């Protein structure tokens, strides 16, 4: 019915799941059994043998999209590209059948790595894309297809309070512009626990771009939303260089309601990055103090408040997920489980499980796609000239604008 | 019968290493009583500003980790500790400060927890030495407060 055995080999550990189907027809001869045969721990070098297998493609399906989203975690990229050229250069020698196909499966291997990949193929590869050039045209052997393609990727003051002056809506549509071409350019792989994990230490200050870069924009939106509600300029780093506005409460509350607003809408966007920004900044401590403004809010626009809090024309079918959610459960991921068994070999269980996560940051990346925005030259310009305070200025103003009693 | 924890650090200090296996929420028995308490990360979140604020405007307690080998993330430490206090506006608050080994110097480090009313306690990654007294510390200086 269910059967699993565990298998080892040269230098890797596979797992057997068979699981026998009942025919279609109940007096038939029994259906040929589905069987899964999934590499579970073993050498880097066992890894590319599993990967240069044609069996694997249907053995163990989701092997090589897993290894090749994550292998910067454990190996680098010229590595995995290095012992890809070992092998194909050691069957050189071999019987001309065993060579075309592993050639064959190289070719499929790296062609997917590519399109799921391509900004993995940098300079640094120089070296191995001549070495599997040389191969392809020393041996004989979509190769030209995939050689043109390598070769193309290897060898090439704003005001604040002014945010009352847009329609809400309008403002909602901008910030999901901007937060879904971040997300459209997040490489998947650098939210490895593993990666993001180290960003702060002493040498890693250019690594993981793409996921700093929407952390960047998360800052930069509660920070407008602060320094809007707070009707505050930062010119300068310190915690006295700020002009503020002089807004009665009744005036600062036309803000917190344009903000819930703008929330709401982003809400109805699917963009909950700039939700979570502009809900959290609402509830920052600078500004959560601000009892007299938030007494003269309209009811309505504290209704709309509670339902955001509590989740914590063709205006496009996508979606701009908060990341750090994804981060959180990849770091958590990357602590809980180890890299290496005690034998010394890579424990693939792990990228499984991490892998999954990024796969489904992958199909949101797709569903994000389906977006249809409008870009805002006046609210672009708007934002770019937004001069965000620091928690120290936002601090300080608070208390300026309303007293402790 | 509720404490709420939270875990201040920079990233691949390992918090998350610590939190793992003080576990593996949670029923614990803390002085012959039955307590629950839930430790709640900043895990991948550090760098989002307005949201470790929501963390700690709802957090009872406090653990500010640091490791033992790099100066930045003990740098850092001091920001996390007056982030709280922006949030909670109150000096006598539950709060631990946690050294953790995977160059900054002990009598340094014994410096910082000198200068305000908490005590400094250090933990090993896999070691496991004290990762059950850095959090049992803290829920008896929380149920202090209660």
């Amino acid at each position: 019915s269910v059967s699993v055995w565990d298998e080892e080999e040269d230098g890797a550990t596979f797992t057997v799941t068979s699981r026998q189907y009942r025919p279609l027809d109940p007096l038939a001869p029994l259906p040929p059994p589905r069987s899964s045969r999934r590499l579970r721990a073993g050498t880097l070098e066992a890894l590319v043998r599993h990967l240069l297998d044609a069996r694997t493609a249907g053995a163990d399906m989701m092997f090589t999209p897993a290894l090749l989203a994550t292998h910067r975690a454990f190996t680098s990229t010229p590595a995995l590209f290095g012992l890809v050229a070992d092998r194909l250069e050691a069957l050189e020698s071999y019987p001309p059948g065993e060579l075309e196909r592993t050639t064959g499966v190289a070719i499929s291997v790296l062609s997917t790595w590519l399109a799921s990949h391509p900004e993995d193929f940098g300079s640094e590869v120089k070296g191995q894309l001549d070495r599997l050039e040389s191969f392809l045209l020393r041996t004989g052997y979509g190769s030209a297809d995939l050689i043109r393609n390598l070769r193309a990727r290897v060898d090439p003051p704003a005001d604040p309070t002014d945010v009352l002056v847009f329609l809400a809506d309008h403002l909602a549509e901008q910030l999901t512009l901007l937060d879904a071409e971040l997300f459209l350019n997040l490489i998947p792989s650098q939210c490895l626990g593993g990666l993001w994990g180290h960003r702060d230490r002493p040498g890693h200050s250019h690594l993981c771009p793409s996921v700093r870069a929407t952390v960047t924009q998360f800052n930069k939106v509660a920070g407008a939303v602060v320094s809007s509600v707070l009707g505050a300029t930062s010119i300068g780093e310190g915690p006295r260089e700020v002009t503020v506005r002089p807004l009665r409460p009744p005036q600062r509350a036309r803000l917190l309601e344009k903000w819930i607003r703008v929330a709401e809408e982003c809400r109805l966007l699917r963009n909950f990055s700039s939700v979570y920004a502009v809900v959290s900044a609402l509830q920052s401590s600078p500004i959560h103090r601000l009892r007299a403004a938030w007494g003269e809010t309209t009811r309505d626009s504290l209704r709309v408040f509670s339902s955001l809090c509590q989740i914590f024309g063709f205006r496009g079918g996508g979606v701009v997920p908060y990341l750090g959610t994804f981060l959180k459960d990849l770091v958590m991921l990357d602590a809980a489980s180890k890299d290496e068994l005690e034998n010394g070999y890579i424990n693939f269980d792990k990228r499984r499980k991490e892998f999954a996560i990024l796969s489904e940051l992958l199909r949101l990346q797709k569903e994000c796609r389906g977006y249809d925005l409008r870009p805002n030259s006046d609210i672009q310009q708007w934002l770019q000239g937004l001069q965000p305070l620091t928690e120290a200025q936002s601090h300080r103003v608070s208390c300026e604008v309303e007293p402790p009693g | 019968a509720l404490h709420k924890v939270i875990m201040v650090g920079s990233g691949g200090v390992g918090k998350s290493a610590l939190t793992l296996q003080f576990m593996y929420r949670k029923k614990v028995v803390l002085d012959g009583e039955e307590v629950q308490i839930d430790i709640l990360d900043t895990a991948g979140q550090e760098d989002y500003a307005a949201i470790r604020d929501n963390y700690f405007r709802s957090g009872e307690g406090f653990l500010c980790v640091f490791s033992i080998t790099d100066d930045e993330s003990f740098q850092a430490t001091q920001e996390f500790r007056e982030q709280i206090l922006r949030v909670k506006n109150d000096e006598s608050i539950p709060f631990l400060l946690v050294g953790n080994k995977c160059k900054v110097p002990l009598s340094e480090c014994q410096l910082r927890a000198q200068q305000w009313a908490v005590p400094y306690v250090e933990t090993s990654a896999k070691t496991r030495e004290n990762v059950d007294k850095v959090f049992f510390d803290l829920m008896r200086e929380i149920r202090s407060r209660k």
